[PDB]
């Protein structure tokens, strides 16, 4: 989608706010938001691509100025409602309850060894997105290609700044989960992946740095031979 | 930046806290989230996984030409030699800074970062200001924000993590460090030097 979140190249966002140092988690709610990532993933709320799409559908103004982990909360609710796992009315009632009683206890619950096992396995083993496909790569290093001008309304990894631009294939990485299908609940449908080099002049015209280039990853359908 | 429509940070934090506790209560009742699961994830990224891991890889590359070759050839496999890898670093591609080229990484679409070697990204990396500007005015950004001046004649390559491939910068070894131990060299490797926004520590 042509969401505001696709900020590459956007002007006027202001100076970088960068403290000399900062904690990993600025508040307890952030730790909770963070831990909900593997929790909702395991529960089938969404996959990685869908997770991103939920954030992309946020109110732009809220997205641009809200604490980072709030974006994660928004995607959990989005998919919770989508899958019918979260009742919005109950969530709203509980929110007001915790507004009025911030120190009220969390629900009684049993600890689960399997959830700790999942965490350790995911963290140290990872969740690899690489896949094997029957088709060979259509492109190779050195090929001059043009990025698609398609503008899907659903999830995709097609930054507006590279669309219709010409670049050179730098490396073929093998096949991976395809965002255009995965992020829209249409499955993995793996596609070959390539890093493509675009000159600053190609991307920004005369205003681009005369000695700079941007490397961007493109799934096979995103590019065509030039 | 000022926004006359925005509530105070205190009010924003109060609202978010209530909303998160409410959602948490529901996920807990569903049996998919527990207090120990929350504490475990936090402990891992607060004390176990961090930039000290990436530093170990950098110093090994600096002191072992063969390992450096393997690192640039296949980042994931090379890092596995040091027991480093995992979540959000399943596919890593390391890029080498030289006298002719300077690399800098970004996730313009969100916040993609190599967790296994750098831990969770600092807030500025995840924010719109850095993400929007680095692919368009990398030279000016490095100078103005990080006080890092890259000569006009030196090429700046910006790597945008649009896929699951995670880009990590192998900074140049600072001068005056001949024969230093890996432990001593590690003191010069920063999270910033592996993102590309700053060079490794001088002296
Ligand atoms: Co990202």
């Amino acid at each position: 989608m042509n969401g505001v979140y696709d900020v590459g190249g956007t002007d006027g966002l202001g100076p970088i706010n960068r403290p000399a140092d900062e904690p990993v988690f600025r508040a307890e709610w952030e730790k909770v938001a963070f831990a909900m990532f593997p929790a909702t993933f395991r529960a089938g709320f969404m996959g990685l691509d869908e997770f991103r799409f939920g954030i992309e559908q946020m109110n732009p103004a809220e997205y641009l100025e809200s604490p980072y982990y709030w974006h994660w909360i928004r995607t959990y609710i989005h998919h919770g409602v989508r899958t019918g796992k979260i009742d919005l009315e109950e969530l709203e009632r509980r929110t007001q309850y915790y507004r009025e009683n911030p120190d009220a206890p969390l629900p009684e619950h049993e600890q689960k060894p399997e959830l700790i096992e999942f965490v350790n396995q995911a963290v140290y083993g990872g969740l690899p997105a690489s896949r094997e496909v029957d088709r060979p790569p259509k492109f190779k290093e050195g090929d001059v290609v043009r990025f698609s001008t398609a503008s899907p309304k659903g999830h995709a990894r097609r930054a507006r700044y590279v669309r219709g631009k010409t670049g050179t294939v730098v490396k073929h990485h093998g096949a991976y989960i395809y965002p255009d299908t995965a992020g829209n609940g249409l499955g993995e449908c793996p596609e070959h992946l390539y890093t493509v080099r675009f000159t600053a002049q190609e991307l920004w015209g005369p205003e681009g740095d005369p000695n700079s280039s941007v490397y961007y990853d493109c799934w096979e359908p995103y590019i065509e031979l030039v | 930046t000022e926004n006359i429509l925005r509530k105070s940070d205190e009010e924003i934090q109060k609202e978010i806290t209530a909303r998160v506790k409410a959602l948490e209560s529901m996920l807990i009742e569903q049996g998919i989230l527990t207090t120990s699961m929350i504490d475990r994830m936090a402990e891992i990224y607060e004390n176990e996984v961090g930039p000290h891991l990436g530093a170990k890889v950098v110093v090994k590359a600096w002191t072992d030409p063969e390992f450096k070759k393997r690192l640039l050839a296949d980042g994931t496999e090379a890092c596995k030699e040091l027991g480093i890898g995992g979540l959000q670093g399943e596919d890593m591609m390391w890029v080498e800074n030289t006298d002719e080229v300077h690399h800098v990484v970004v996730c313009t679409l969100c916040s993609c970062y190599p967790w296994p070697v750098l831990g969770l990204p600092p807030n500025w990396f995840k924010e719109p200001q850095y993400r929007s500007r680095v692919v368009r005015e990398p030279r000016q950004l490095l100078k103005e924000e990080f006080g890092f001046e890259v000569p006009p004649s030196k090429e700046i390559k910006v790597w945008d993590s649009s896929s699951e491939m995670r880009f990590v910068v192998l900074p140049q070894r600072p001068a005056g460090t001949d024969g230093w131990s890996e432990e001593e060299l590690a003191t010069l490797v920063t999270r910033e030097s592996m993102i590309g926004v700053e060079p490794a520590k001088a002296v």
